[PDB]
């Protein structure tokens, strides 16, 4: 149930992506969700994978009219809350004082769910700026909120 | 710390943790030559799955009703099994099979503490280990038999009450040697004085409680196909302490001795060791006193089965045995009186007798003369009283035939040896019976509920006892569970603790009952097996649900059967053929006299006639005692299990183990807890393992648990709220586990994704920029190409040169 | 369109192409001036560059053909930056293969030709393609 403006804003993304791989009314399937995120959604490979998304670059293209439904599909998805997140990190917190082994964080993130590439990780840790204190652990609580606040704060 | 005194006990926590487990995939599938098997779930054509075998990596057909839940790796070689998420027939055969192979033989299961038969000695029983187990609570220290005992004692003192320790289990399971290690322990922690002397200890009751086992093992043990020093008899052995908590005195009490053994010995077997120590010439001075020629090969009552035994030195065991008799204070008159009585049996087997003249004569007196001398009776009066007896009434003078006589000569031995054995328990019971009663700790060591190919009167007696002894645990459990619930304001009103056990039990011991019947059909002359059965069938066949008829014998190498009984471990088919004989063991009501009027102090004592007794009636009577007693105790249960028919360490055999596990008690023990509410976390330990299962619910302990549960649409008839612990119905923790895991991954994926989203959103502000930048470049290069290829320009910039 | 520098220039240009010196652009110009340093456009190409302009194309209708022909242009500064939105380290050089793919597969995609023509002389050096110079080039400042 997209507003004409919401769908209007959807065009814009699809338009900037159609370009970055060839201005021709289409968008490599393998961007479907990178296009989805740009609007605010928070897909998951599988989510995206289940609506037409492909694995490799150049195995399908998508005219917006067909890309659109691909999007509305991923709008009725699970977009985990703070409590979910927290409890997931909490399980790793051994003591309970809110802290985690730098490796863990990376480990968890790269070993759990299917993936998140170390590169992608270094990018976010550096990006968000979550640094482990003089010990070698860190308060993930004040990190989650970062990954949730998004690149541009308030 | 690392005290290499746990080597064969503990199991490294870290070095053990150092796989990937799919609850939705990993399971157990029945196996014909391994009992169970690990596998991975592939598909489901409803009520019929298909799976892969991790082992040989293949595929097979399994009804979705036969697969059993598999515990993650985190329950590898798990000290106490009443803790594994999935506790099933197979999940246990794994922890038992898994542990045993690492070297460990001590695994708990709630009340139980199973002991697998190591087929090799171990460092675990050394005195240093003993200091470690001193006083420590079962949890705070590896499973082990010393813990079972040290606790009993600690409880006897603390609780101020009779602690019993019934050890059951199949033949060659380790119970005999265990009852020792429990005994060779209690001593070490409740001895005379270890503080404040030179000319002190002048004997020691310990030395006796110990030195006793030999005189017994000598007449109660033997070499059978599963030839340990086969405790061919069962023994209840109480232990008494003083008001300071120290060993005072002890006593024996035995059950069912294989009397049928004295005169017969199956393939590759012998007779109670003793007969092989006499004919050992280990102590010549006596060969005359008994009148034997040191070669077993000679005596007919012992040269039926084999004679030699690998680890046994018939000629050493005699030496010690004698010493054993001495360290006990057996007077020469006695010590010798016994041997006379013993050797005199060999000779009975050496007395043979000589178509129309029905009544048989003897074929020489030689031995008959030796049987008389050894027993102090008239060789004539004996042979005469045998061939032609005179039983009471105007008494008659019944006659016997060649067979009728060989049959009584055997009944003589059989009934002597049995009389003998009894007297022996009594005598030692006398020694150790030091005059001094605070309390006590008993220990049981009888056969176990064993089901065989061919089941007869013997299997009956045995399974009956265990039947009675099983009903014991059940009740014990009952009271215990109830206390828990009540102690947790969760009280439930279930009742029937000891179930149909009563049915099959009373259907045996009660008035109209079997043996109850069997015992009457013994006092009726012309009554054969057919005579029996018809009444046995009439009375109960068709009129009861615990008494039925033989089923599907798909095990070709099986034995016959008549009736079948619904015993807990399984509906055991039986075969009355014999019973009338096996029960009322005869003897010359005439010749007993002589032996009672012998001149030897012993023999005489042996056959003193109840002046001024069927196998079943005795046993049943001696069993109420045991029971009445056991119920006046505080049980502990040591379940022993043989791993293979090869006495090879580390070699398991699922058919056997399982087989055992069923009639063992660990199974019917598990299912009795099923109907209640097993696995139970504490509202805190709980609230920390599943707070991620209802994240939106949390705004302590019983507060959150009350919320995460509700938050999951948790079925009431599935859990009950304790006051300190949250109770859960069997296997429901398995569901909240799988559920828990899928949910963790999902939540992490959400996060992960949210990150990716995070990045992109950031790189957005640039692709909007760059786009434009590349919008220029591309276009401005076309212009450069178009223009640098025109004419108006190649003709315009063609004049600048002169501008 | 090009203010004064080209203003005092354009003058002598058409003037130095046009053979009959009348101020009125014709075709006799592109007939004798052409063979000044190459091959004169042939009959067809002469009419094509004269037909592209309707009406009196003699430095009146002519100052409007170069207008819309070049009007769609951007700075020497504007492109110098444009190329830079791909240089966050400021090495004043985009890698070569990167830019090739960048012009070859994203946006208005270049075809074997457009590309062949471009990098035909592109200011490359040891892997680093100099966007800064290439720029001066396309404009005129550079070595063209
Ligand atoms: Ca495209
Ligand atoms: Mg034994
Ligand atoms: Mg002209």
């Amino acid at each position: 149930k997209l507003s004409q403006d919401e769908i209007d804003d959807l065009k814009d993304v699809f338009e900037l992506f159609d370009f970055w791989d060839g201005r021709d009314g289409a968008v490599d399937a393998f961007k479907l969700g990178d296009v989805c995120r740009c609007l605010g959604i928070n897909p998951r490979n599988e989510d995206v994978f289940a609506v037409g998304g492909t694995h490799k670059m150049g195995e399908k293209s998508l005219p917006f009219e067909e890309f659109l439904p691909a999007y509305e599909g991923l709008m009725d998805c699970e977009q985990g809350t703070f409590a979910d997140y927290m409890e997931a990190f909490k399980t790793f917190d051994r003591e309970g004082q809110g802290f985690i082994s730098g490796a863990e964080l990376r480990h968890v993130l790269t070993a759990l769910g299917e993936r998140l590439s170390d590169e992608d990780v270094d990018e976010i840790i550096k990006l968000t700026d979550l640094q482990e204190d003089l010990e070698g652990n860190v308060k993930y609580e004040d990190f989650v909120k970062k990954v949730m606040a998004g690149p541009y704060p308030d | 710390f690392s005290d290499p005194d746990f080597q064969y006990l503990a199991v490294d926590r870290k070095k053990l943790m150092k796989a990937a487990f799919d609850g939705k995939k990993n399971c157990w599938v029945p196996d014909e030559k391994e009992g169970f098997a690990s596998a991975e779930i592939q598909s489901s054509k409803g009520d019929e799955i298909t799976v892969k075998i991790v082992a040989d990596s293949s595929t097979r057909t399994v009804k979705k009703d036969d697969i059993q839940s598999m515990n993650p790796p985190k329950f590898e070689k798990l000290e106490d099994m009443a803790n594994m998420t999935y506790l099933n027939e197979a999940s246990v055969l794994y922890n038992l099979r898994s542990r045993y192979t690492s070297g460990l033989i001590y695994t708990y299961s709630g009340l139980f503490c199973i002991a697998v038969n190591p087929y090799r000695r171990l460092p675990i029983y050394t005195d240093s280990v003993i200091a470690k187990y001193r006083g420590k609570r079962k949890t705070e220290i590896p499973p082990h038999l010393f813990s079972v005992a040290d606790n009993a004692y600690q409880n006897m003192v603390t609780d101020r009450e009779n602690q019993s320790c019934l050890i059951t289990g199949e033949s060659g399971a380790g119970k005999t040697e265990n009852t020792k290690k429990v005994i060779m322990y209690l001593a070490k922690v409740a001895c005379a004085v270890k503080k404040k002397e030179e000319a002190s200890d002048k004997g020691s009751l310990e030395d006796q409680i110990i030195q006793a086992n030999p005189v017994l093992e000598a007449y109660g043990n033997a070499k059978t196909t599963r030839n340990n020093n086969s405790s061919r008899f069962g023994k209840f052995i109480r232990i008494h302490f003083g008001p300071t908590g120290k060993i005072a005195g002890a006593d024996i009490e035995t059950y069912l001795l294989e009397k049928s053994r004295v005169t017969y010995q199956q393939s590759a077997e012998r007779n109670y060791h003793i007969f092989y120590q006499i004919c050992s010439n280990a102590i010549p001075e006596l060969n005359d006193v008994m009148l034997v020629t040191p070669d077993s090969g000679l005596y007919s009552f012992i040269n039926q089965g084999c004679l030699t035994v690998d680890n046994i030195d018939d000629v050493e065991e005699f030496k010690l045995c004698d010493e054993a008799f001495d360290i006990l204070g057996f007077t020469k008159e006695e010590k010798q009186s016994m041997f006379k009585c013993t050797a005199s049996i060999l000779h009975m087997g050496e007395m043979k007798f000589k178509p129309r003249e029905e009544q048989a004569e003897s074929d020489g007196t030689a031995e008959a003369e030796k049987v008389a001398f050894l027993c102090g009776i008239n060789a004539g009066d004996l042979l005469k009283a045998l061939l032609k007896p005179k039983v009471k009434v105007e008494m008659v003078t019944k006659g016997q035939n060649m067979n009728q006589v060989v049959n009584s000569v055997g009944a003589l031995a059989k009934s002597l040896y049995d009389r003998m054995f009894n007297w022996l328990v009594r005598r030692v019971n006398k020694t150790l019976d030091t005059k001094a009663r605070n309390y006590y700790i008993g220990v049981l060591d009888i056969a176990g509920f064993e089901i065989f190919d061919f089941n007869s009167f013997e299997q009956l007696c045995i399974n009956y006892t265990n039947e009675r002894l099983q009903q014991f645990f059940n009740h014990h459990m009952f009271i215990l569970e109830q206390e828990e619930y009540k102690k947790e304001g969760i009280a439930w009103e279930f009742i029937d603790f000891g179930m149909d056990l009563q049915m099959c039990i009373d259907l045996i011991e009660k008035p109209m009952g079997i043996l109850s019947i069997l015992e009457e059909e013994c006092m009726f002359p012309k009554a054969d097996d057919k005579s029996f059965q018809d009444k046995l069938y009439q009375n109960h066949m068709g009129k009861n649900r615990m008494f039925t008829k033989p089923g599907k014998p798909t095990r070709p190498n099986q034995g016959p059967a008549h009736f079948e009984l619904h015993h807990y471990a399984g509906n055991v088919p039986y075969s009355i053929t014999g019973w009338l004989e096996k029960n009322k063991d005869p003897i010359n009501e005439n010749v007993v006299a002589l032996l009672g009027a012998s001149k030897e102090p012993l023999v005489a004592e042996l056959f003193k006639a109840p002046e001024e007794q069927t196998i079943s009636a005795v046993h049943r009577e001696s069993l109420n005692k045991l029971m009445k007693n056991l119920y006046s105790t505080h049980p502990h249960f040591v379940r022993c299990i043989i791993p293979n028919e090869l006495k090879q360490p580390g070699l398991v055999d699922a058919e056997l183990v399982l087989h055992q596990l069923q009639c063992n008690g660990v199974l019917e023990g598990i299912r009795i807890c099923r109907k209640g509410f097993p696995s139970r976390l504490i509202y805190s330990e709980f609230k920390q393992r599943y707070s991620i299962l209802a994240p939106n619910a949390i705004p302590d302990g019983k507060t959150v648990s009350e919320k995460i549960l509700a938050g999951l649409q948790m079925d009431p008839a599935e859990y009950r709220l304790g006051t300190t612990k949250v109770f859960f119905k069997a296997g429901v923790l398995g569901n909240l586990e799988e559920m828990r895991d899928e949910r963790l991954s999902k939540i992490i994926s959400m996060f992960q994704a949210h990150i990716r989203g995070y990045l992109i959103r950031k790189a957005y502000k640039k692709l909007q920029d760059q786009r434009i930048g590349l919008s220029v470049i591309q276009r401005n290069i076309r212009k450069w190409l178009v223009l640098r290829n025109w004419q108006w320009w190649k003709l315009y910039s063609k004049v600048k040169p002169l501008l | 369109k090009l203010p004064q520098k080209q203003i005092q220039e354009m003058k002598e240009a058409f003037s130095m192409i046009d053979v009959d010196r009348d101020g009125f652009v014709s075709k006799e110009d592109i007939k004798a001036i052409s063979e000044q340093l190459g091959r004169a456009p042939d009959d067809k190409e002469l009419t094509a560059m004269l037909k592209e302009a309707p009406g009196p194309l003699n430095f009146t209708m002519f100052l409007s053909i170069f207008s819309d022909k070049l009007s769609g242009t951007d700075s020497e500064e504007t492109i110098r930056n444009a190329f830079a939105m791909f240089d966050e380290q400021e090495t004043k050089k985009l890698n070569i293969e990167y830019i090739k793919d960048l012009l070859e597969n994203m946006g208005d995609n270049f075809n074997k030709d457009e590309m062949r023509m471009t990098f035909k002389e592109a200011p490359v050096e040891g892997g680093k393609f100099d966007y800064v110079k290439f720029t001066a080039m396309i404009k005129g400042s550079g070595e063209e």
